[PDB]
C-alpha cells in the first residue's frame, strides 16, 4: 500500500471539552500523546459546531519533550529548547527549533458528538512511521 | 501553517555508507552524519535491519538517536546515481551532543534533488547574456568570456580596474580549499587591492582592535561557557544565533548541571551557577530564556541606548580597576608596561585613520578611558545600580579571595556596533584586567557568524585602511566585477543607492551585448569594454542560485557547496572538521577552488595568446582537479600546524576533529590547542597584550548622530532563529517562507496604535539613504521608539535603510539606523494564516 | 535519462470527487477527469475500493482505464486541504477515446504542488518594481499604481497610449470567461485600437481570407478526417501538433478501419482506405506514420519550397477546372455567379491594403489564378507528375462518376506561410470547386493551435488592417503596456530588436521607479509619467509565472488557470466543453476575467478621485465575484445560442459537450451542429460563396527575397511534440528539459559536415534580423541547406532571426526565413546524456 | 513498509547474451516483460566487464503496445503511436507520445556471471506498483 493506513479511532465527545482546556488523547495509538482543544474562535483544522476543535501530538518535534499548554496565551510551550507553537494557527512554530509545524489531527465530528481522529499532517516524534 | 503530509521516511538500513558532516551553517559547526543507500532499498524496523540496531516498530523516547525528521531526508545524486539520504545531527559531536538547529536538521530538505523536486532553483550551467536574456552555455565558452574581458581591461586599466567581492569565511560558501582558491588568484597570481568581504565592503578584519591588542579573538574552548562564573553576551543573540553553542553549553552553566565538572577540574574555589549578563538595547527570547533557566536574579539585561556599549565598558573598566578587580599578577608579567603618549589629536582622533585607538599600559588605558559611574549611565540610558552591579558579577572576589572567572562573549551587536575598533578594545581592557584569558572559565571572543576556513596569500598589498569598494562602484569606478558568494542586493549597506548604480553601470554593458554580434567573440568582447570605458561594468557571478546582484550580471557560474564537495572549516572553539562529500555537484556545477583554478588556467591562455607571457605565467599553479588539491596547496603548506593535516587523518577523527593549531599527530590523532594564550604569551611582537586607551567619543561614523536626531524610530536589525542568512536557500523551503513571507519587523504595540498600524501590515521604513518594506510584527517585549527589522531579506531589504558610514577602518555600523515608518498596505491576504504571538516561552 | 523512481502512485478509491476535463493545452481538447481524494486516504487493489471495479493487483492489459502514469498523479489544494488527484483520459470521450499526449498526460505534473514541490515558480503575489528589485505586495497596491499610472497617461495622451499584447485564444490562458473579461475591459470599457494578439502583433485574423469567401474556419467535424477520400494536408506536423486528431481520426482513415463506417453512411458510392496529401518543405514524422499507416503508394509528400504554396494550389485548381473535375451544381448553387472587375492595382496589390486578394465567380478565379503544371513545378521544385497526382487525388471521380470526397486541414505552415491571403484563398478555391465544404468526408479547415475560447464586444475601431504593435513599441511609441498571457520575449517577430528596445524603454521607468518615493505614491506616479513622456514605457504583466518579458516589467499580477479556476472552450470541432475546478489557485492569484474586473473596479475609483467621474462610470459592468459571472455577461448573452448553455448543462454533459452553435435543449441536452454550411449557405450577406482570384506574385513580405539571396539556409521553424509553447510550464518540468535543454536545430549530416559542426555543437543563427542560438541535430531526412529549429524556447529564441516582415494585414510571416550558421562551442557536457538519433519510428 | 520491496531476481548469465541481440525476460513478476540486451559499448545503466548490459520493460509506457527492437539502429520502437527509445542513453525517448523514459533495470553481474535485477527506475505500463 502506497500510503500510510490511518485507523479512524474516537477520541472523546464534544460533550467530554470545556472551553480553553486541554483533554489527554492519543493517536494514532496509545504511545503518541496528544490533546483536543476547544478553543472559543473558528480556526485552521477546527471541527465541531464553532469550528474550533483542534486536536494535535504534544511531544516537541525537535527533541520530544511534552509539551505544557499556556491558557492566557493559547500557546503549547516546549520546556526543552524554548520552542512555541500556536494552536490557533495550525499548530504554527511561533518561534523554535523543530522543522515542522505541530502535527496535527484530521478530525470528524459524528451525529451523536463523537470526535474521531482518521490522520496526521506532519511526522510524529519518535516514530519514522505514524502508524507503526 | 505549513504541513509536509509526509506520513513516513525509509529507513536507514544497517548497511548504508556513512560520512561525516559538518553543519553547513553557523559558527557553533555542529556535528552530523550524512547516511546514503541505494534508491530500491531500505531498512526495516527489527534491529538487524535498521542503522540503530532498535526496534523502530516501538515509539522512542525523548532525545532519540533512531529518528529523524522529514527536513533530514532526501534523495540525491551520489556518483551519477539516485541514493537516500539521511543528515542527521551526531549525538556523540561534543559540540552539539545531538542537537540539531532548525537550520542544520533542514540540511537535507534544503539539498538538490531531481527525485524529490527540492531546490530547482540551483545553477546548472554557466550563463552568459546574449541575443536579449541570459542564455545557458559551456564552461569553455563562459570562461573564455570572463577571461578576456578581464585580460583587456586588466592590461588596459591596471589590475585595479577589477574589482572583487569575495566570502572570507568557513562552511558551505567558504572553507580553507574555496578561501585559497580564490585568494591565490587574486592575491597570488595578481595583487587585487579593490576586493571587499561578503559582510563588509573592504578588505579588513572585522576586529582590529581585539587583535592589534594580541589577542585573536577565537582563543576559548567552548567548555569554558560551562565553567565560568558570570558569561558577558555583548551584541548576541546566541540562542537564536549562536544555538547549540547556547543551548549544549551556556544553558548548563546557568542551570547549574556543570557544577559538578566546575568543582572537579577547579578545586581549590567556590562555585555556583553561572549568571549572564546581556548587553543588548533589545529583550530578546536569549534574555528571556536564561531567565527561565537560571531565575530572573542571575541575568542582568543591560538594555542600553543603541551604540552606548563603549560608555559603559569604560565605566566598568574604571570601577574595576579603582576597586583593585584585578588579577594584578597577570597585568605585570604579561601585559605592556611601556609607557607611551596620547597622538596629537586624541581624544576624537587617533594617530590615523588605520589606528583609531591608542595601545597602551594597563595603568594609561584606565586613565584615558576613565568615565564615571553616573557619566556612563547618563550615556547608556542605565540606572547606576545596574552598572556597579556588573561590575560586581564581572569583578568581585569568590569567597576565598578568588578571582571571579568571566566569559566575554561578543557578536554583531558589538562589530556592527559604534566606534568598532574603541569598543572592541575597550571589551577586551575588562578581560585583560581580570585576568580572563587562557584560563578556564575565561576568554574575550567572538561568538562567530559562519564557520571559519580562511587560508590566503598575504594581503599586504591591500592596504589599512583598505579600499571602500560599494563607493568606488557608486562613484563610476571599477571595470570588471567578481562576485563570489555574497549578494549586495541584500546585504550590504546603503544598498538603496548601491543598487541603482549597481543597475544602471551593469545596463550599459547588457545594451552593448545586446547588439554586438557574440559568434564573432572579439567584436564581443570589444563592444562590452568600450561599454566599461564608458562608465559600464562588466559583472561576473559565482553562485549555487540565480541570486538578487546576479539579476545585473552579465555573466553567471555554478558553484557546487558543501556536501557536493569535501571542505574542511572550524568553529569558534577552533575545532577543525573534514565535511565528507555524500553527493554529486547540481548540473554541471563546479566547487569554487575549481572555479578560480579553471578561471586562472583560462587567464594564462588569454594573456599568453595576447602576447603577455611573463603576465600569464603569474597564474600557473592551478593544476588543481579535485578540491583537495587546492586543501594541500593552501592549508598544508601555509597554516600553522599544517604539515600535521591531510583529509585522512581529519576523516579519522569524525566529527570531533580537532582544535587549531595542530601540535602534532601521534597513534592515529592530529594534536591540538584547547585554548589560546595558556602561557600568557600573546600575538604581539614582545609576546605583551595591550590595553587600550579607548574614549568615548558619541556617535563616530559619519552622519549617525543626524540620522538619530531627524528620524522617529531605531531601525534596530539582525536575525532570526528560522532565517538563514538572505534566504538563498530558505526562499524555496516553503516551512521558512510560509511563516514569514515578508521579513517582520518588531515593533512596539503602543508604538502601533499611534502609527495606526495592525498586525500584518505592509509598512514602508524610510530615511535620507533610502526606503524599503516589511511585515508589522508587534512585539511587547521591544521598547517605544525601538523597532527591530529582519535583516537580508529578499522580500524587504533592510540595508536599504542603513547608511553608507563607517568606521575609520571601514567596518560598516549597521546597528545603527534610525528611520521613519509609513503604512503602504494593510496587512495582505498572504499573511492571513501566520501567527503574531509573542516569541518568548512562558512557563 | 531522466527518471522518477516512483515506484507507485496511491490508488484512486471509489468514492474520489470526479470532475471533468478538458485539456489545457492543444486545439483536440481531448477529455479527461480529475480524481481527488482526501490526503491520509486511498483506494486498495479489491475492485470495490478502487474506481475502476478492477483487481489492481495484476497486469493491466494493453490501453487499460485503471492505469495512469505518474505525470498523471500529484497532490493539490482544494478548499484550503491538500487532496491526491490524478488526472487521466477519458476512454468515453469522441475525441481522444482515451489517448493521451505528452503534453495532456502531464497535467497532474504541470500542476502546482508545494506538498510535491512541483511548479514552485508559480506566481503567488502580486509584484512591484521598488526599493531596486521585484517586490511583494497587496492586491490592492498593485491595482492602484497600475490604474492610477494607466489612468494619468490615457488622461492626458488619450487611449492610444494604452498599448495591449493579450491572449485571444481558449484553453489554459484563455476561454470565453477570460476574452469576454479582458475585451469588456479595453473593448467596451474603453476603445484601446493599439492591441495585438498572443501570435501576431496587431488585432487581425489569421484567416482573413477564407472569412472573406465566406467559409468560417472550422466548418467540419471530425469524424470528417474518418470518412474522406483523400485528406490534403497543408503547413500541419499533426502527429506532433494536432497529436490525438491525427491518432483517434486520421490513422483509422488511412488504415481501413474506417471503411465500415463510410458504407453505411455513404453507401451509393466506392470507399477504399483514404489517402493523404503532406505539403510541407519538410518531411516530418507525420509523413513518416502517414507511410507507415497507409504504405508510400497511399502518401503523396509535397516537398515543396519554402513559401510556394500558392503557385502548387493555384496549378491544382486550374488543372482540375479545365479537367471539369468539380462539382457543377454547388458552384450554380452555393457560390457567386456574377464576377466583377480586378482592381487597377492587379496582379501585384489589391484595391488597397485592407484586400490583398480579389473575391469573384469560379471561371473568374480560375482564369486569375492560371497557372500550368510547368510554372508551378519550377516554382514549387515539385515534378510535373506529382502535381498531376494530387490534382488525380482531390477531383478525379471515383467508380461511376461519384465525387471524391476530400478533407483539406491546413495550419501555421500556411497562415505563417508567404502571401497568407491569397495561399489561403486560393486552398479554399480547391474545396469549393470540388464541393467539399458543408458534406461528410468534406472541410476546408484549421487544425488549429490553441483550443477557441473568444467572445468580445466589438472591435470595429481597431481597423483593418489594424496596427502593427511591435512596430510601435520598437519605433518609441506608447506609454503604457499591459500584457496579458503571452511572452514577446520567446515568441513575437523580430525579437532580437524587440528586447532591445523594450528592455531600454522599461529601463528608463525603473530607473525613475527606484530614485522616486514610493510611500509617497502620487510622488512616484508622477516620477513614471515623466520617464513615460521621455520615451520609457511602463509595463504591466498578467500571468502564472516570472516571463522573460516579465523581467521588463514593473508590476506583475498573478493569475489562476485552467482547473484552479472553470473553464470554457472549443475545440478544433467546435466541440464546447466546461473544464470544472479541481484545485485552488497558488497563493493569491485570481482568475484572468476576474483580474480585468479588479483593474476596471480601480479604475472607476481612481478616475472618480480624479475628477473625471465621466470616464469613470465606463467601467461599470465588472460587479463579477467568480468567473462563471463572466461566462454568463459574455458567451451566454453574446454567443449565436448562447442562450442554451449554462454551466449545469455544460457539465451534464461531460467531455463530449456539444457542437457549437447550439441551436436547442431538450432532455437535459444542448443540442449543437455537427457541420457549418450544410445547406449551402455561407457567411455573407447574399449567403453565396466567394472564390478569389489570386495570382503568383512571389515572396510577397518586405526583405524576404533579400533575405533568401543573401543567407546560406532555410531557418524553417515549429513545434516539437515533446514541447508545448514557450515551454512556460515546461522549463520546471525534467522530463521535456533533460530531454531538449537547448532548442533543437534540426540539420543535414552532410550541411553539418560542411559547417564544421558535430551532433550537440551550439551554434549562432544570425541574420539582418538577429541572432540566437541553437543545439544541431543531424537530422538525414532534412534536405540539404534547409533547418529546422525548435520555435519559443528559453534556452534559445528563434524569432530573434525572424524579420519584421508581415503582408498586407500585418499577419507574422515567420516560417519563411533564411539565416547563416555558425559555432558557439563543441557540445556541451549538459547536452552528453541526449540521443541525436532519429524521431522516426523504423518498422 | 515506505518504499516498494523489489525481489532480487536471476534473469540470465553473460554467456547466454549475444552482441546486439536482445533476449526475453521479465521483471519483477512473469507479467512485466522485459530483456536484456548487450550493446557492444558503456552505457547508462550498463553491467558486465564492458559496462553494455542494459535491461529495459519492452511494454511502451504510453498504451502498452509491445516494442520491437531494430538492430541497425540500435533503437526500440512502438507500432502503437510511432515512439522510440535509445536504450544506448538510459532508454531516453527519442521522439514519442509517453511521460517517461523507458523502464529500466538496476543490475548486478555476480562473480559466477549470472545477473541479477533488484530495482526498476520508472513505472511499468499496466501497474500501480512494481511490485505486485
Ligand atoms: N538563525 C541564524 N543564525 C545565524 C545567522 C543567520 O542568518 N541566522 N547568521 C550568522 C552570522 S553570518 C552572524 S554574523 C551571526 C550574528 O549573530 P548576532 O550578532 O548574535 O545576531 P544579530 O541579530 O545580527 O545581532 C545580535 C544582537 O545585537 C543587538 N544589537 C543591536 N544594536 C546593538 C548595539 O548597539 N549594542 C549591542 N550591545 N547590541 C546591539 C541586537 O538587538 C541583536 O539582538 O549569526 C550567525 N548565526
Ligand atoms: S545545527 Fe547548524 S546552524 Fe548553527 S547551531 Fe548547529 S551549526
Ligand atoms: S492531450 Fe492535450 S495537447 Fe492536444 S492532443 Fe490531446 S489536447
Ligand atoms: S525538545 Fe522542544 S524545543 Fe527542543
Ligand atoms: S502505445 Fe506506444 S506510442 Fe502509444
Ligand atoms: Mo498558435
Ligand atoms: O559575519
Ligand atoms: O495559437
Amino acid at each position: 500500500a502506497a500510503g500510510v493506513e490511518y485507523p479512524a479511532n474516537r477520541l472523546a465527545n464534544i460533550s467530554e471539552l470545556t472551553l480553553n482546556e486541554p483533554l489527554d488523547v492519543a493517536y494514532p495509538d496509545e504511545d503518541a500523546a496528544g490533546v483536543l482543544l476547544k478553543l472559543g474562535t473558528r480556526v485552521e483544522g477546527g471541527v465541531g459546531p464553532d469550528g474550533d476543535i483542534v486536536g494535535f501530538s504534544t511531544i516537541c518535534p525537535h527533541k520530544g519533550a511534552p509539551l505544557s499548554y499556556s491558557a492566557d496565551n493559547k500557546t503549547f510551550n516546549c520546556p526543552g529548547h524554548f520552542s512555541v507553537f500556536d494552536p490557533e494557527k495550525g499548530g504554527q512554530q511561533v518561534w523554535g527549533q523543530a522543522t515542522q509545524n505541530l502535527p496535527q489531527y484530521v478530525l470528524r465530528v459524528a451525529d451523536n458528538g463523537d470526535i474521531f481522529a482518521e490522520g496526521v499532517d506532519e511526522l510524529i516524534y519518535g516514530r519514522l512511521s505514524n502508524v507503526l | 501553517a505549513f504541513k509536509r503530509h509526509i506520513d513516513r521516511l525509509p529507513i536507514i538500513p544497517a548497511d548504508a555508507k556513512k560520512h561525516n558532516v559538518t553543519c553547513h551553517f553557523c559558527i557553533v559547526g555542529c556535528g552530523y552524519h550524512a547516511y546514503t543507500w541505494p534508491i530500491n532499498k531500505q531498512g526495516g524496523t527489527d534491529p538487524q535491519n535498521n542503522i540503530f540496531g532498535v526496534d523502530l516498530s516501538e515509539q522512542q523516547q525523548a532525545e532519540s538517536d533512531a529518528w529523524y525528521s522529514p527536513s533530514m531526508y532526501n534523495v540525491v545524486k551520489q556518483d551519477g546515481r539516485d541514493v537516500h539520504v539521511v543528515i542527521k545531527p551526531d549525538h556523540e559531536c561534543v559540540v552539539n551532543s545531538g542537537l540539531g538547529s532548525v537550520r542544520g536538521a533542514r540540511m537535507a530538505e534544503t539539498s538538490f534533488s531531481e527525485a524529490r523536486n527540492t531546490q530547482q532553483q540551483r545553477l546548472t550551467d554557466p550563463l552568459v547574456w546574449r541575443y536579449g536574456q541570459m542564455q545557458p552555455t559551456s564552461w569553455d565558452d563562459a570562461l573564455d568570456l570572463v577571461a578576456r574581458v578581464t585580460a583587456k581591461i586588466v592590461k588596459e586599466k591596471g589590475e585595479d580596474a577589477l574589482i572583487v567581492s569575495a566570502f572570507d569565511h568557513g562552511g558551505a560558501g567558504g572553507g580553507y580549499e574555496n578561501t585559497w582558491g580564490t585568494g591565490k588568484l587574486y592575491f597570488e597570481a595578481m595583487k587585487v587591492k579593490n576586493i571587499r568581504i561578503h559582510n563588509r565592503p573592504a578588505y579588513n578584519s572585522e576586529v582590529h582592535g581585539t587583535r592589534d591588542m594580541g589577542v585573536g579573538e577565537l582563543n576559548n574552548c567552548y567548555e569554558d561557557a560551562e565553567l565560568a562564573d558570570t558569561i558577558v553576551a555583548v551584541g548576541t543573540n546566541a540562542l537564536e544565533t549562536q544555538t547549540n553553542y547556547f543551548l549544549n553549553h551556556w544553558i548548563p552553566n546557568l542551570r547549574g548541571e556543570s557544577l559538578g565538572k566546575k568543582k572537579e577540574l577547579m578545586p581549590e574555589e567556590p562555585h555556583e551557577a553561572g549568571r549572564i549578563i546581556i548587553v543588548d538595547p533589545r529583550r530578546t527570547v536569549t534574555v528571556n530564556a536564561c531567565e527561565q533557566t537560571a531565575g530572573a536574579d542571575n541575568v542582568l539585561h543591560l538594555a542600553i541606548n543603541s551604540g552606548t556599549d563603549l560608555a559603559l565598558f569604560n565605566a566598568l573598566f574604571t570601577y574595576i580597576a579603582d576597586k583593585g578587580w584585578v588579577d594584578r599578577d597577570f597585568i605585570d608579567k604579561s601585559t605592556l608596561r611601556e609607557g607611551t603618549a596620547r597622538p596629537p589629536l586624541y581624544p576624537a582622533r587617533g594617530v590615523s585613520e588605520a589606528n583609531p585607538g591608542h595601545l597602551s599600559s594597563f595603568e594609561d588605558a584606565v586613565e584615558g578611558c576613565r568615565m564615571s559611574i553616573e557619566e556612563a549611565a547618563e550615556i547608556t540610558g542605565l540606572d547606576a545600580a545596574q552598572i556597579i552591579k556588573a561590575a560586581e558579577w564581572i569583578g568581585m572576589p569568590k569567597e576565598g579571595g578568588k578571582r571571579r572567572r568571566v566569559m566575554f562573549g561578543y557578536e554583531k551587536g558589538l562589530i556592527w556596533g559604534n566606534d568598532n575598533y574603541r569598543t572592541n578594545g575597550a571589551l577586551v581592557n575588562l578581560a585583560l584586567a581580570t585576568g580572563n584569558i587562557g584560563r578556564p572559565g575565561g576568554g574575550v571572543v567572538r561568538l562567530g557568524g559562519h564557520q571559519e576556513g580562511y587560508v590566503r596569500p598575504s594581503d599586504a598589498h591591500v592596504g589599512r585602511p583598505a579600499a571602500y569598494v560599494d563607493q568606488l562602484l557608486i562613484g563610476g569606478q571599477g571595470g570588471v566585477h567578481h562576485i563570489w558568494g555574497c549578494d549586495h542586493y541584500k546585504t550590504t549597506l546603503n544598498a538603496h543607492e548601491f543598487k541603482r548604480v549597481y543597475k544602471k553601470r551593469t545596463d550599459m554593458v547588457k545594451d552593448a551585448m545586446s547588439a554586438a554580434p557574440y559568434g564573432d567573440r572579439e567584436a564581443m568582447v570589444n563592444a562590452i569594454v568600450d561599454a566599461i570605458n564608458q562608465g559600464g561594468l562588466f559583472a561576473v557571478n559565482v553562485d549555487i542560485i540565480p541570486t538578487k546582484i546576479g539579476e545585473a550580471c552579465h555573466v553567471i557560474l555554478p558553484a557546487a557547496t558543501s556536501g557536493e564537495m569535501n571542505l574542511t572549516s572550524m568553529n569558534g572553539e577552533r575545532r577543525m572538521r573534514l565535511t565528507e562529500r555524500y553527493m554529486d555537484p547540481p548540473g554541471q556545477s563546479m566547487p569554487d577552488c575549481l572555479i578560480a583554478a579553471r578561471l586562472a588556467n583560462t587567464m594564462e591562455r588569454v594573456l599568453t595568446e595576447m602576447g603577455d607571457v611573463g603576465y600569464a605565467a603569474q597564474f600557473k599553479g592551478f593544476d588543481w582537479q579535485t578540491e583537495e588539491d587546492a586543501f594541500m596547496d593552501g592549508y598544508n603548506k601555509n597554516a600553522h600546524g599544517g604539515e600535521f593535516v591531510t583529509y585522512e587523518r581529519l576523516s579519522a577523527m569524525g566529527t570531533n576533529g580537532f582544535q587549531e593549531p595542530a601540535t602534532g599527530f601521534t597513534d592515529g590523532k592530529i594534536e591540538g590547542t584547547q585554548r589560546l594564550y595558556t602561557d600568557g604569551v600573546f600575538s604581539t611582537d614582545d609576546g605583551k597584550a595591550r590595553f587600550m586607551d579607548a574614549p568615548w567619543r558619541g556617535l563616530q561614523a559619519p552622519g549617525k548622530q543626524q540620522q538619530k536626531d531627524s528620524h522617529k524610530y531605531l531601525i534596530n536589525n539582525g536575525r532570526a532563529n528560522v532565517v538563514w542568512q538572505s534566504a538563498y536557500l530558505d526562499q524555496e523551503n516553503d516551512f521558512v517562507m510560509d511563516r514569514f513571507p515578508y521579513p517582520f519587523i518588531e515593533m512596539n504595540p503602543e508604538d502601533m496604535a499611534e502609527a495606526g498600524l495592525k498586525e500584518g501590515d505592509l509598512v514602508e521604513i524610510y530615511n535620507d539613504a533610502g526606503a524599503t518594506q516589511a511585515m508589522a510584527y508587534p512585539t511587547p517585549t521591544a521598547r517605544r521608539g525601538e523597532t527591530f527589522m529582519l535583516f537580508g531579506f529578499p522580500t524587504g531589504v533592510q540595508g536599504n535603510v542603513t547608511s553608507a558610514g563607517t568606521n575609520e577602518l571601514i567596518i560598516p555600523n549597521y546597528k545603527q539606523t534610525w528611520g521613519n515608518i509609513r503604512k503602504i498596505s494593510d496587512a495582505p491576504r498572504n499573511v492571513a494564516h501566520l501567527s503574531f504571538k509573542s516569541k518568548e516561552y512562558q512557563s
